């Protein structure tokens, strides 16, 4: 499963281009972001190429993701609820209805 | 304790201009990233 | 099974493809997304953009001249942030509209 | 679910309602004041 | 709930702008209707403004 997802991660920069669908193009992640950024948004090339290091705000976002994986992060709570769901019926419903 | 709290829906309200020239709201910061759904 | 169909679409819509969509992607403009497995399913890390410092600037619609080859501009003429002196390739040439001297 | 839906609905800069929207356009969607006219009808 | 619908009506003209979904511009409903009429249908300014 990690093999599948790591191939996906590798494919990101190549697949994400005007190219189209699968036609991946081996491209650096940096260039991929600056194209996605000059294209989805109206930030001009001068704002991106002349001054970069927006990398720092990117990495702050990634770090906050990494630091807080606690339940209060609402999304992580749903994963716990799904696990509690199937444990509930398998671990409890069966055991209590056979005692 | 201390009941009665009521929030508000006000956003950032740009105003329409009678003149042909029109005001628009433009940002100065990037603030990227968020935690997402499962 | 239905939500798995949603997962297949989510990866194609946000991760593998780019944004240019307003509904099946991360908050604000969507820049990139990542996936990792999770208990019983996938886990999504959509990465977005956020404005956060809006400034109200008056802007003319278009630019004509004596003649009328209008160029479709913060007000003398500025071509998400900062100002640019010359359009060069930024301004196209559509047909004219009302309230002349500008497309207005 | 309600709270989540409403948050997605807004997140936008809105011009304050002016009883005249488009020129020569007629909008029942305005507020009389509290629950615009078409909402009252349904 | 009404506050939300009123906010949506106010932002309908501005949000319907190609440059940005978040980016907003003070704009009349009339001009927005003409841009939308050109946006999917291709009746040009000559058909619309006249």
């Amino acid at each position: 499963e990690a093999a599948y997802t790591s191939s996906l991660l590798g494919s990101i920069a190549g697949v994400g281009w005007t190219a189209g669908l699968s036609s991946f193009a081996a491209i650096p992640f940096a260039q991929s972001i600056f194209y996605r950024l000059n294209g989805v948004g109206i930030t001009q090339q001068v704002l991106s190429e002349n001054q970069k290091l927006i990398a720092n705000k990117f990495n702050q976002a990634l770090g906050a993701m990494q630091t807080g994986f606690t339940t209060t992060n609402e999304a992580f709570q749903k994963v716990q609820d799904a696990v509690n769901n199937n444990a509930q019926a398998l671990s409890k419903l069966a055991s209590e209805l056979s005692n | 304790m201390r009941l009665a709290s009521i929030a508000f829906n006000h956003p950032i309200q740009v105003d329409q201009l009678n003149s042909s020239y029109f005001k628009l709201s433009i940002p100065t910061n990037f603030s990227f990233g968020v935690t997402q759904e499962y | 099974a239905l939500s798995a169909q949603l997962a297949k679409d989510k990866v194609n819509e946000c991760v593998k493809a780019q944004s240019k969509r307003s509904g099946f992607c991360g908050q604000g403009t969507h820049i990139v997304s990542f996936v990792v497995n999770a208990p019983n399913g996938l886990y999504f890390m959509h990465v977005g953009y956020y404005p956060s410092n809006h400034i109200e600037v008056v802007s003319a619609y278009g630019l004509c001249d004596a003649a009328n080859p209008t160029n479709c501009y913060f007000i003398t003429n500025n071509t998400d942030e900062w100002s640019y002196t010359g359009s060069s390739f930024y301004a196209p040439e559509p047909i004219t509209s009302l309230n002349t001297k500008y497309v207005a | 679910s309600v709270r989540n839906l409403f948050a997605s609905v807004k997140s936008s800069q809105s011009s304050p309602i002016i009883p005249g929207f488009g020129g020569d356009f007629n909008l029942t969607l305005l507020e009389p004041v509290a629950r615009s006219a078409i909402e009252d009808l349904l």
